[PDB]
């Protein structure tokens, strides 16, 4: 942690540990606030959220460490952690915690700045692809179909699916936000 | 004689078809009519889509909601997640002013505006409650007893958390369900950390499947312990990670479960006397053959 | 301006009460003492041992509990309520409520007309009474009779009965005869005094922690609160001051503090302040289970230990020197095991940064403390006002602690917000002096 | 006279010693008195919180909590001294609102709001921006060049180290009995406590009295305290002192 | 992190974090106290020591998290930590 050196293998064991006053930016702050819509910078860290959480123990993932990077404007730490997808959004941190914080609201806050600089799981952008394709995550296929159709339901559920003129419609919503584009050139080989 | 749109989101009419099916007829016998939504799309899933973008997921879930205002009626769900998406958002939007004028003015391009004049119900909430279709109601309209079989009831997360955005009680030991199950006269049983998330929200199912599995198997091993004959569920997200994670943990790891999981809808079709076969068991990764055959 | 009347009145018994009774009367100022319950002793006489010096609450406070009840300046009103207070600084015409204590005291016995004095105290009255009630001074966890005292240290020692319980068989007026204290037939009685000045000590209760179902505090039975701990450890408590599981009666090996239930929250439910005590408290529960218990071992699931005062941190130092685990984290949730019915503790250990759960034979929660009951309508009947945080409200934050914005009027002890006891001593003896202030004067101007 | 009230109050305990902090060989670094003293308008600026190494306003500010205190190494105190907790949340709000884009860190190690609208205060003091960096200050550098000051800890919560880089540092050092107050509590027969402070008749039910009859004690002198808790000791010790001369015989 | 699985890069994925009591012996935290001749158990996890290290700003050592690991007798995660031999013993955290 002496300098730069430009030996990669060196540059990533001396690497620098200590937190700087620049090693803060206040704007990832409060595009955290202004899109989590939680008070997120409340929060005094007394570990109830990591205490709930499923998926702590049996990984590294600790809500609080994401909420206390939050508060110090960490961001390049919290938005390139591979640990910010093993959030399932069960929702009981913000249903335990004691200063009326949604962790997982800022969660999901990093999450849409982490798809903002193409860090994103692949899984999104497949779902991207169905829905705009045919405006559903989970579509049918002929075996449903076939299902169906034994059940005396109709073949194609009352959805875009029977009525593609919708369909369009719901691509204009994703071209408005330039999501497909943006999946498209992330999905790239 | 109360009237509701069904929205009827993916995995319900695409993978477990008799879910959707049961829905209808069971909600039918009772006074309740559910009838389609006008070309309703993929409720914006809130793990696998909310987590990139949260405009594109308030817009896609207002043109959900408005699908039915202008059609003039209130939504009835029957997924967790599904009424989280409509739900959450229509709450919001009735609320935030700046919010819901971006969402209009995103729809705008589509002529279709967003008010907030209707209201979003799962089905499980409406088969409670005592103005609409109420637990003794349910208990009448039971033909076959069902009895003899001991159901463990998965809540989820989507539908009752966080307490400070919902209206469903404690979410730490919640009966009401077990009520919905005892109605049917089968007995509900009690298992440790029953209120555990069963791992694929979030995307997680996507992204790191092992990690949603072990989620799974811990839940899985608790209701093994507890005895239970099969599994009930008020989303079919659980479901489909229930069922196909049997699957995947029979492969991955070396646990044998084979505890069938139904959405709450087929075991009301099972009490009220419809057959597996219009409830098309069969779809179901998981056999029932053992709950079927212990219950008739 | 005007004339003061050499009366004064303090409310509560509580050893803010006590205390400021007997600094009035020392001052030569004759003394009302009303209180609630039959007895006076207050919240301190349910501690068993007192933080930091580890002296004993009964035996510290039996002499002073003794002195207001022989003290001439002072009338103990035990078990009497304020009705109505009228009037302002000058005179206080104050009319109380004696409720129908049903047995009678000597001088009562004398003033009536029987020579035959009002119960010596012997207790034959509670030996045959069919009738079995929880305690409130142990609060459920002992019976008690219809008819029945406190504990046995109790300042007025005649034996009042609970005429909602009682099914009047005429026992214990037949195990009482020749003495004829009891009258299974008296009602309440109205009385009216005149008063100068008034000192509030209403004291606290604790904040109903059936709430915050993530604790199963009501929900899983061997889960309890603080006060319920200090009543199982003390050597005059419903045991025999071995600390036993509810669930079963074992000796637990293992007990949980959960710090913190109910306070410093902002989510509406518990309580956004700080109790100011339950930290040290929780330290010397798990100094007397360390003790008392030899291997059981503390988990204190803590956030901020907070020892201010003065021998506070060696009191901590001390504890864990003898072995108390401290875990930096606020309880996440608890469950149970179905068979042994043992707690899981689930928090995180933040230092460490990692996920924890504690098996506990027991589970203490160290709750937030509450204004009593009927403490508003009281501080409603003198014209007081509360503070933000519910608690009766000072003249000033800073220079004037201890008086109202009425006049006339003076708070004292944990009714003005949480303290420690000498905190709340200090606080008793600065409101009856400055009661004292104008009845020493005899006049006052407005 | 009838009786006596010691009322001596205390003094700051000297952090010359605990040399990792420079506060007498590095000049921007100051206690919690003189920061008291710069930020009133009566003080030697007017109300200005400029930097002693040069006069400009500083734009980041440190708070080095139990500067001394809690302390078993001999050099400072083994006890805490109940306000420096408040007093410091109380200077983090005043630099942060006199001068606008300051930034108040406070190193800290166990915040302590016990007091009536304490917890609420430190509520207020963090929603206003203050940064709470849970970890005691290991050492204290400064630049040559610009006289900042690095303050190096460890952040125990994030559980990484971490160097600060203030324009001001401010201690808030331990407290400690007035000089000349032994020899007065000696003068009247009344005995230190082993943290050095004066003895009480009864740590319980008598914080105003002592051992030696006719003699009250009454604020910090008896242990540091809060104005309002020093106002009740003080009028309690004031009762007790009247109450033999009101009744005008004491009974043997 | 469910149960035990056989499968070595399932179990290193899946181990349990959490702190469980028996992941605690005493024989371990006395072993230190009888060797290294300190109060190694009045610990309360300030920092200080950590702030002090010269190890700490360029590696995953930390000096506290071990006093931490002593305390709460976390033998097999002490002892087979690589971060053990980089302490210089430069005697400032002591200090
Ligand atoms: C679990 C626990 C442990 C504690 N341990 C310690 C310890 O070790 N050391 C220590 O110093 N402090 C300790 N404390 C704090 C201590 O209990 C308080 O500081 C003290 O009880 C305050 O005295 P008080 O008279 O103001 O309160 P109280 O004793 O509650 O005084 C109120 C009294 O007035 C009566 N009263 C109330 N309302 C009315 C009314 N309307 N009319 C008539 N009478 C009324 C009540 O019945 C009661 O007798 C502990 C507190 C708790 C909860
Ligand atoms: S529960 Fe709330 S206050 Fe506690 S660490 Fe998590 S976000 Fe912070
Ligand atoms: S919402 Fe995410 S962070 Fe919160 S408890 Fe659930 S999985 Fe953990
Ligand atoms: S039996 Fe009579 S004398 Fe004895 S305690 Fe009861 S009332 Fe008093
Ligand atoms: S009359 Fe009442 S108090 Fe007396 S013995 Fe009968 S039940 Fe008990
Ligand atoms: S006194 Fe201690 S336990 Fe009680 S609220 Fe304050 S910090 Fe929490
Ligand atoms: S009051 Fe706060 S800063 Fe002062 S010694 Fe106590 S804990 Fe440390
Ligand atoms: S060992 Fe380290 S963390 Fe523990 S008290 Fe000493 S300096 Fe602080
Ligand atoms: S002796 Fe030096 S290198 Fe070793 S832990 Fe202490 S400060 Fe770090």
């Amino acid at each position: 942690a002496a300098k730069s050196y430009n030996i990669p293998e060196l540059d990533k064991k001396l690497a620098d540990r200590r937190y700087h006053l620049s090693d803060t930016n206040p704007e990832f702050t409060q595009k955290i606030l202004k899109t989590s819509r939680t008070i997120a910078n409340m929060c005094y860290q007394c570990g109830t959220c990591t205490g709930s959480c499923p998926s702590a123990p049996r990984s590294s993932y600790r809500i609080r460490l994401f909420m206390r990077r939050c508060v110090l404007g960490l961001e390049n730490e919290a938005l390139t952690d591979p640990d910010l997808w093993l959030c399932t959004t069960c929702y009981s941190c913000t249903d335990r915690c004691p200063r009326d914080i949604a962790p997982t609201d800022v969660i999901m806050a990093m999450r849409n700045l982490a798809f903002k600089r193409d860090i994103v799981p692949k899984n999104f952008l497949q779902t991207v692809q169905l829905i705009y394709n045919s405006g559903h995550g989970v579509p049918n296929n002929d075996v449903n179909r076939a299902a169906r159709t034994k059940l005396g339901l109709p073949a194609d559920p009352p959805t875009t699916h029977s009525y593609p003129e919708f369909v369009k419609g719901i691509q204009k919503i994703i071209d408005h936000y330039e999501l497909k584009e943006n999946a498209d050139r992330i999905l790239k080989g | 004689m109360h009237e509701y749109a069904f929205f009827l989101g993916c995995i319900a009419p695409n993978r477990y078809p008799g879910c959707e099916a049961s829905a209808i007829k069971t909600s039918e016998k009772v006074g309740i009519k559910l009838l389609p939504l006008k070309g309703a799309s993929c409720c914006p899933a809130p793990g696998a889509f909310g987590s990139i973008d949260l405009n594109v997921w308030y817009a896609m879930a207002a043109r959900n909601l408005v699908l039915a205002e202008e059609m003039k009626k209130d939504i009835a769900l029957i997924c967790n997640g599904c009424y989280k998406s409509i739900w959450e958002v229509n709450h919001i939007l009735k609320h935030n002013d700046e919010l819901r004028d971006n969402v209009n003015e995103v729809l705008a391009e589509i002529d279709m505006q967003f008010k907030g004049t209707i209201d979003v119900w799962h089905l499980a909430e409406l088969y409670y409650d005592d103005k609409v279709c109420g637990v003794q109601k349910i208990k009448d309209s039971v033909t076959t007893p069902l009895s003899g079989a001991k159901v463990a009831a998965h809540y989820g997360c989507h539908l009752m958390k966080p307490k400070k955005e919902r209206h469903f009680g404690d979410t730490e030991n919640p009966m009401w369900f077990e009520e919905l199950i005892g109605a049917l006269g089968a007995e509900p049983i009690q298992y440790r950390n029953k209120m555990q998330c069963c791992g694929a929200g979030g995307g997680v199912r996507g992204y790191d499947i092992v990690h949603a599995l072990d989620i799974t198997n811990e839940k899985l091993i608790n209701i093994q312990e507890a005895g239970a004959d099969a599994i009930t569920e008020l989303c079919p997200f659980c479901q489909l990670q229930f069922d196909r994670g049997q699957i995947e943990i029979k492969e991955k790891f070396g646990d044998v479960y084979n505890i069938p999981v139904l959405h709450y809808n087929e075991l009301l079709g099972l009490a009220q006397g419809m057959s597996p076969q219009d409830l098309a068991l069969d779809l179901h990764a998981i056999d029932c053959t053992p709950f079927l055959q212990k219950v008739l | 301006s005007v004339p003061v009347e050499k009366t004064a009145m303090v409310v509560g018994g509580g050893v803010a009460g006590m205390q400021a009774a007997l600094d009035l009367a020392s001052a030569g100022i004759k003394t009302y003492l009303i209180e609630r319950t039959p007895t006076i002793g207050g919240r301190m006489s349910q501690l068993d041992k007192t933080f930091p010096t580890l002296d004993c609450s009964q035996c510290i406070l039996t002499p002073k509990m003794v002195d207001v009840g022989r003290h001439p300046n002072i009338e103990m009103m035990t078990y009497t309520e304020v009705e109505k207070v009228e009037g302002y600084i000058g005179n206080f015409d104050v009319t109380l409520r004696k409720k129908a204590r049903g047995v009678l005291t000597p001088t009562e016995a004398t003033a009536k007309g029987i020579v035959g004095g009002g119960c010596n105290g012997c207790g034959d009255c509670s030996a045959v009474c069919p009738v079995i009630k929880p305690n409130p001074f142990e609060m459920g966890m002992a019976p008690r009779k219809a008819i029945y005292i406190y504990h046995a240290q109790v300042m007025p020692l005649i034996y009042t009965v609970d005429f909602d319980s009682c099914v009047k068989c005429g026992l214990c007026v037949e195990a009482c005869g020749d003495k004829k204290a009891i009258d299974l037939e008296m009602q309440d009685e109205f009385i009216t005094v005149k008063v100068g000045t008034a000192v509030l000590a209403t004291g606290y209760e604790l904040f109903p922690i059936e709430n915050k179902r993530e604790w199963g505090y009501k929900q899983f039975d061997n889960v309890i609160n603080a006060l319920e701990f200090e009543r199982l450890i003390c050597a005059s408590g419903p045991t025999g001051g071995h600390l036993v599981r509810p669930s079963d009666g074992k000796t637990p090996m293992k007990v949980g503090f959960v710090l913190c239930a109910g306070s410093r929250d902002n989510t509406g439910i518990g309580k956004p302040y700080c109790s100011r005590f339950c930290c040290m408290y929780s330290l010397k529960h798990a100094h007397q289970i360390m003790e008392k218990i030899p291997g059981a071992v503390a988990y204190l699931f803590y956030m901020d230990i907070r020892s201010f005062g003065k021998m506070y941190e060696e009191f901590y130092y001390r504890i864990q020197h003898e072995g108390a685990k401290f875990i930096r984290g606020r309880v996440a949730n608890v469950l149970e095991d179905k068979e042994t019915k043992n707690l899981h503790v689930f928090t995180e250990d933040t230092l460490l940064g990692r996920p924890v759960d504690v098996e506990v034979d027991l589970l203490v929660l160290a709750a937030a403390v509450q204004p009593n009951e009927g403490a508003n309508e009281l501080r409603k009947k003198f014209g007081v006002s509360a503070s933000q945080d519910g608690w009766m409200l000072e003249a000033h934050p800073k220079l004037n602690p201890c008086g109202t914005t009425t006049a006339g009027v003076f708070l004292a002890g944990v009714c003005q917000g949480p303290k420690d006891i000498p905190d709340t001593v200090a606080q008793a003896e600065g409101a009856a002096s400055a009661a004292s202030i104008p009845i020493h004067m005899g006049e006052v101007e407005l």
